[PDB]
Protein backbone atom coordinates (compact mmCIF):
# COMPACT_ATOMS: atom_id res chain seq x y z
CA UNK A 1 0.00 0.00 0.00
CA UNK A 2 3.06 2.48 0.06
CA UNK A 3 5.94 3.59 -1.84
CA UNK A 4 8.92 5.55 -0.69
CA UNK A 5 11.08 8.69 -2.21
CA UNK A 6 14.44 10.22 -0.82
CA UNK A 7 14.17 14.11 -0.73
CA UNK A 8 15.54 16.96 1.46
CA UNK A 9 13.35 18.98 3.98
CA UNK A 10 14.75 20.29 7.05
CA UNK A 11 16.29 19.55 10.12
CA UNK A 12 15.55 23.37 12.51
CA UNK A 13 12.77 25.15 11.78
CA UNK A 14 12.87 28.78 12.90
CA UNK A 15 9.98 31.71 14.14
CA UNK A 16 10.96 34.63 15.42
CA UNK A 17 7.43 35.44 16.19
CA UNK A 18 4.15 35.03 14.41
CA UNK A 19 6.70 33.98 11.23
CA UNK A 20 8.67 32.09 9.92
CA UNK A 21 12.76 33.11 11.34
CA UNK A 22 15.97 32.33 10.19
CA UNK A 23 18.40 33.43 12.53
CA UNK A 24 21.70 35.05 10.59
CA UNK A 25 24.70 36.19 12.93
CA UNK A 26 27.84 37.56 12.38
CA UNK A 27 29.67 40.54 13.45
CA UNK A 28 31.47 43.63 11.78
CA UNK A 29 35.48 42.17 13.33
CA UNK A 30 38.11 45.38 14.06
CA UNK A 31 37.97 48.17 11.21
CA UNK A 32 34.45 49.36 10.53
CA UNK A 33 32.09 49.50 13.80
CA UNK A 34 28.84 47.66 14.96
CA UNK A 35 26.48 50.24 13.14
CA UNK A 36 28.54 50.50 9.76
CA UNK A 37 27.53 46.77 9.71
CA UNK A 38 23.45 46.58 10.51
CA UNK A 39 23.41 49.71 8.26
CA UNK A 40 25.23 47.53 5.64
CA UNK A 41 22.74 44.44 5.89
CA UNK A 42 19.56 46.37 6.08
CA UNK A 43 20.76 47.70 3.32
CA UNK A 44 21.59 45.21 0.75
CA UNK A 45 18.45 43.20 3.14
CA UNK A 46 15.71 44.91 0.92
CA UNK A 47 16.78 43.47 -2.61
CA UNK A 48 15.95 39.64 -1.38
CA UNK A 49 13.19 38.90 -3.75
CA UNK A 50 9.53 40.03 -2.91
CA UNK B 1 -13.85 37.34 3.48
CA UNK B 2 -10.82 37.83 1.59
CA UNK B 3 -9.12 40.64 3.59
CA UNK B 4 -10.01 39.50 6.57
CA UNK B 5 -7.48 36.43 5.88
CA UNK B 6 -5.49 38.93 5.32
CA UNK B 7 -5.36 40.98 8.80
CA UNK B 8 -5.94 38.07 11.02
CA UNK B 9 -3.33 35.36 10.03
CA UNK B 10 -0.89 38.12 8.75
CA UNK B 11 -1.34 40.28 11.42
CA UNK B 12 -3.48 39.79 14.46
CA UNK B 13 -0.32 37.85 15.85
CA UNK B 14 2.11 40.78 15.97
CA UNK B 15 -0.79 43.24 16.86
CA UNK B 16 -2.36 41.48 19.53
CA UNK B 17 1.57 40.81 21.24
CA UNK B 18 2.72 44.49 20.91
CA UNK B 19 3.52 46.36 23.52
CA UNK B 20 0.83 47.88 25.78
CA UNK B 21 -1.50 46.20 23.37
CA UNK B 22 -4.71 45.03 25.55
CA UNK B 23 -6.96 42.69 24.45
CA UNK B 24 -7.82 42.58 20.52
CA UNK B 25 -11.48 41.37 18.83
CA UNK B 26 -10.95 40.52 15.33
CA UNK B 27 -13.73 41.50 13.30
CA UNK B 28 -14.52 39.08 10.58
CA UNK B 29 -12.14 35.65 11.01
CA UNK B 30 -9.49 34.06 9.52
CA UNK B 31 -10.40 31.37 6.97
CA UNK B 32 -11.57 28.12 7.43
CA UNK B 33 -11.35 25.33 5.11
CA UNK B 34 -14.91 25.19 5.00
CA UNK B 35 -16.81 21.71 3.39
CA UNK B 36 -20.57 22.30 2.85
CA UNK B 37 -22.58 19.45 3.27
CA UNK B 38 -24.88 18.45 -0.11
CA UNK B 39 -27.91 16.54 2.07
CA UNK B 40 -29.69 14.94 -1.69
CA UNK B 41 -25.95 14.52 -2.66
CA UNK B 42 -25.34 12.39 0.28
CA UNK B 43 -28.07 9.97 0.54
CA UNK B 44 -27.66 10.23 -3.43
CA UNK B 45 -24.98 7.40 -2.39
CA UNK B 46 -25.73 6.59 1.03
CA UNK B 47 -23.67 8.93 2.66
CA UNK B 48 -23.86 10.92 6.36
CA UNK B 49 -21.71 13.80 6.96
CA UNK B 50 -20.90 11.31 9.30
Amino acid sequence: FSSSRWEYGSPRLERYNGLPSMEILGQAAPGKSTGEAMELMEQLASKLPT
Amino acid sequence: EDISDYVAANMKDAISRTSGVGDVQLFGSQYAMRIWMNPNELNKFQLTPV
